[PDB]
């Protein structure tokens, strides 16, 4: 049965016209099957038999008894555009825990809602013949496939649960696809009952929901979850053992690898992706490593914990804390209730050309923030591995504006802190190199080296190098036969921007050596002055 | 109605919504319902691609709708009084409920489109249209053109004295009249409309200020010097040659270095030389307007509004409000909306800005701040130590003020 609601005005694309596709040649086999499956729609009332009129058309194909699959790519092509048909999913930690949960599929609800009567003729498509004139026919419905069929099926749906909910705003509805989750902390015989009045409503409106057959029941699967009354798990995943492992199965392995250490804890592919090294072709056999066979080996041990989360409870605490797992590495648990996670997570090693610990900590907090705001409307407690006084000392001081919501300070080492700071003013008593790096950026051959005020002096000649590198490399020098307080003069731009960030950890090997010294020293202090 | 048309080629905004809080959804739905039901705003289907970014601000909520693309992509319209930045006070005044009595072209409409998110997209956002001319769009001030004369017109011919300029939704009223005087005179206006605190003169232009040694040191020299050396890009008749001359050697840092005669003038020239704005800076209409600013720390916050690199219009320093302390976003937010609306009342336009905040920190919170009805074009930037350092010499009140 089609629905009796208003149809949506839809128009092709600027300009263009509708499809005119010519109709893949068909079996005598295939031609009756579709002859048949057409015969039911057009009694349904989905297709109407029309005449040559129109010269539009787009080929219908047979699959497999056999299933009609008629190719809209054309018609998509140029068809308008809609509203972004919800690109967002929902995630189980932001579901609110409910007394019950109801699914009620809407599938075949695409061939139930009106086309609009004026584009029906793009979607004509034509049944070959044994040759002479096939039979000709144009869609009543929205078409499976079709551009706008997701969107417009969406919107109908929205309208119809309009009056409902705002008759039952204890209920919730929630609208992902062709299905209807109805959630409610009524007593199971209530819910059961109101979930009754639904069905019979759709119906009113030309939407069978399921029968005894097709009902789902709990658990549900959801995107690899399963969500059972009162938390929910995760399906399990699957490592395939191999005594054969070709390079596609070692990316595809990462991939999966990848996506756990979301959920679970001490994941690695390292080793495994170091496997990838020089391959040649997807198909290549590689030879696991025994450090590899290690790692793949205890990560099947961790895939089989039991782990799970819980359900949204808008009346308590939200809170969110944050370790760091390693150099540019985080993690992420969101509960209300201790040891209770709603959802946990991990932030891979940002590669900054550029940064330090406390930057990427707010980085972390900042993603975490708009994910949860995303998922629960609000933003976290957050519970965080860093001083008060050491994000106050940074944050106040830091060339670019910075943030973090209400926080706790939670001593779980590792902590971050700040690996060193530049200091305020000269160091007195304290030797004073003037450091100088200069190379032919041509021929990249360039000298590095250091005059102190003490007498002490220094120039290395350095082959493939950038005039960059010399001035970094002078200042490395600098720290390197410095004492354990030293003051630099550079005339670098880029120590100039070193001052300014005061980094602990970047892209180049040389600041990075430089970053280990500059850790080291007891007190530094570098100024800059115009080249020349 | 008047038809309305975007700019040759141009197609409507299909700007996405950034997530809100349950707070500002839930005032929204409520703000709308209201809206739907006086036939301000309907309900929309899929067939409208096109999408402004909306959310709410501030005591109870109220809406706000981005529609700088939308502004960016309507027709031009069809003057700025000069004499607004003199006036000793200026008041501003939210006339944006003024549009929605005016009607919106049925064909423009369809632009309009915003949508209302949900919670964990558990459900399809809540798509609207406007029926009515909107506030924050660029279209609404302009068809309300005539209508505002008119209501305008008695009030000004009687004080003649008074100024009164209209930006976007904003009414600034400038005046030189006593406060309360002038807070009379603003009322009377109000009262007037209700039927239906800047000080432009004070904003003076600030000096750069070279440190005054007592004695000087290897580095006050090395400092003084790069940043003179830096400031010959706005008065090229700076010199820091005999300064340089006495940075010979290889001198501790921390040694004292007396000064000789010539770096005693030279560093004088200079200093005469800063006393005031580089000649030959105007303003040009055909060019944008363009606000820089830079994190002092401490919360303090030095800008400059130019068009031309090096040629300021105007330069300043903003230092943050109470109970901003432990935010640098809430700071910088009010810093722009202080900088914005100097340039609306200076220049009649907003300028475009230059934040030092990563993109992503600014975009997750600066709405939680914003109280303007107009929001202004920004990019995010990565300051350089240098201008940083120059701008810090800013010159301030013997006391204070
Ligand atoms: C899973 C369950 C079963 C029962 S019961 N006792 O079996 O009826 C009661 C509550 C729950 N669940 C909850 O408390 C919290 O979950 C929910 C709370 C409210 C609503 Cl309306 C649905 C759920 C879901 O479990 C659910 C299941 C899915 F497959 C997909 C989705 C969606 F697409 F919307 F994200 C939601």
């Amino acid at each position: 049965p089609i629905s009796p609601i208003e149809t949506v005005p839809v128009k092709l694309k600027p300009g263009m016209d509708g499809p005119k596709v010519k109709q893949w040649p068909l079996t005598e086999e295939k031609i009756k099957a579709l002859v048949e499956i057409c015969t039911e729609m057009e009694k349904e009332g989905k297709i109407s038999k029309i005449g040559p009129e129109n010269p539009y058309n787009t080929p219908v194909f047979a699959i497999k008894k056999w299933r009609k699959l008629v190719d809209f790519r054309e018609l998509n092509k140029r068809t308008q555009d809609f509203w972004e048909v919800q690109l967002g999913i929902p995630h189980p930690a932001g579901l609110k825990k409910k007394k019950s949960a109801t699914v009620l599929d809407v599938g075949d609800a695409y061939f139930s809602v009106p086309l609009d009567e004026d584009f029906r003729k793009y979607t004509a498509f034509t049944i070959p013949s044994i040759e002479t004139p096939g039979i000709r026919y144009q869609y009543n419905v929205l078409p499976q496939g079709w551009k706008g069929s997701p969107a417009i099926f969406q919107s109908s749906m929205t309208k119809i649960l309009e009056p409902f909910r705002k008759q039952n705003p204890d209920i919730v509805i929630c609208q992902y696809m062709d299905d209807l989750y109805v959630g409610s902390d009524l007593e199971i015989g209530q819910h059961r009952t109101k979930i009754e009045e639904l069905r019979q409503h759709l119906l009113r409106w030309g939407l069978t929901t399921p029968d005894k057959k097709h009902q789902k029941e709990p658990p549900f699967l959801w995107m690899g979850y399963e969500l059972h009354p009162d938390k929910w798990t995760v399906q399990p995943i699957v490592l395939p053992e191999k005594d054969s492992w070709t390079v596609n199965d070692i990316q595809k392995l990462v991939g999966k690898l990848n996506w756990a250490s979301q959920i679970y804890p001490g994941i690695k592919v390292r080793q495994l992706c170091k496997l990838l090294r020089g391959t040649k072709a997807l198909t290549e056999v590689i030879p696991l490593t025994e450090e590899a066979e290690l790692e793949l080996a205890e990560n099947r041990e961790i895939l089989k914990e039991p782990v799970h989360g819980v359900y949204y409870d808008p009346s308590k605490d939200l809170i969110a804390e944050i370790q760091k797992q390693g150099q540019g590495q985080w993690t992420y648990q969101i509960y209300q209730e201790p040891f209770k996670n709603l959802k946990t997570g991990k932030y891979a090693r940002m590669r900054g050309a550029h940064t330090n610990d406390v930057k990427q900590l707010t980085e972390a907090v900042q993603k975490i923030t708009t994910e949860s705001i995303v998922i629960w409307g609000k933003t976290p407690k957050f519970k965080l591995p860093i001083q008060k006084e050491t994000w106050e000392t940074w944050w106040t001081e830091y060339w670019q504006a910075t943030w973090i919501p209400e926080w706790e300070f939670v001593n779980t080492p590792p902590l971050v802190k700040l690996w060193y700071q530049l200091e305020k003013e000269p160091i007195v008593g304290a030797e004073t190199f003037y450091v100088d790096g200069a190379a032919n950026r041509e021929t990249k051959l360039g000298k590095a080296g250091y005059v102190t005020n003490r007498g002490r002096q220094k120039v290395v000649t350095l082959t493939d190098t950038t005039n960059q590198k010399t001035e970094l490399q002078a200042i490395y020098l600098a720290l390197q036969d410095s004492g354990l307080e030293v003051n630099i003069v550079t005339d670098s731009q880029y120590a100039l921007g070193i001052i300014q960030a005061q980094p602990d950890q970047s892209e180049s090997e040389l600041v990075n050596q430089i970053i280990e010294q500059l850790i080291k020293k007891e007190k530094v202090y570098l100024a800059w002055v115009p080249a020349h | 109605t008047v038809p309305v048309k975007l700019k040759p080629g141009m197609d409507g905004p299909k700007v996405k919504q950034w997530p809100l809080t349950e707070e500002k959804i839930k005032a929204l739905v409520e703000i709308c319902t209201e809206m739907e039901k006086e036939g301000k705003i309907s309900k929309i289907g899929p067939e409208n691609p096109y999408n402004t970014p909306v959310f709410a601000i501030k005591t109870k909520w109220r809406k706000l709708v981005d529609f700088r693309e939308l502004n960016k992509r309507t027709q031009d319209f069809w003057p700025h009084p000069a004499g607004l930045k003199k006036k000793k006070s200026a008041t501003v005044l939210d006339v944006g409920d003024a549009y929605f009595s005016v009607p919106l072209d049925e064909d423009f409409r369809k632009y309009t489109a915003f949508t209302i998110p949900s919670i964990n997209n558990e459900t399809p956002g809540i798509r609207y249209q406007y029926n009515v001319l909107p506030q924050g769009w660029k279209g609404s001030p302009a068809i309300f053109q005539s209508s505002m004369t008119k209501i305008l017109e008695p009030f000004r011919k009687q004080n003649p004295d008074i100024v009164i300029c209209q930006y976007m939704d904003d009414l600034y009223v400038g005046s030189d009249l006593e406060i309360g005087q002038h807070r009379t005179k603003i009322e009377e206006l109000r009262q007037h409309l209700l039927r239906w605190e800047l000080h432009p003169d004070k904003w003076t232009v600030q000096p750069i200020v070279l440190p005054e040694k007592d004695s000087w040191t290897v580095n006050d020299i090395q400092k003084l010097v790069g940043k003179l050396n830096w400031a010959s890009q706005i008065y090229p008749g700076i010199k820091v040659r005999q300064l340089c001359k006495l940075l010979r050697g290889t001198k501790a840092l921390t040694e004292v270095i007396p000064l000789t005669e010539e770096a005693e003038l030279e560093l004088a020239e200079n200093r005469e030389i800063l006393k005031e704005p580089v000649h030959g800076v105007y303003y040009d209409p055909s060019k944008d307007l363009i606000a820089e600013i830079q994190k002092q720390g401490q919360g303090q916050w030095t800008y400059q509004i130019y068009q031309e690199p090096f040629k300021n219009l105007k330069t300043g320093k903003y230092a943050r409000m109470r109970g901003a302390h432990t935010n640098d976003v809430k700071q910088l937010t009010e810093a722009v909306q202080k900088i914005t609306t100097e340039s609306i009342v200076i220049w009649g336009k907003t300028p475009k800005f230059k934040l030092p905040i990563q993109k992503e920190t600014w975009e997750t919170w600066w709405t939680e701040y914003w109280q303007a009805t107009w929001i202004p074009e920004w990019e995010f930037v990565n300051t350089p130590p240098l201008v940083k350092l120059w701008y810090q010499l800013e010159k301030e009140p013997i006391v204070g003020a």
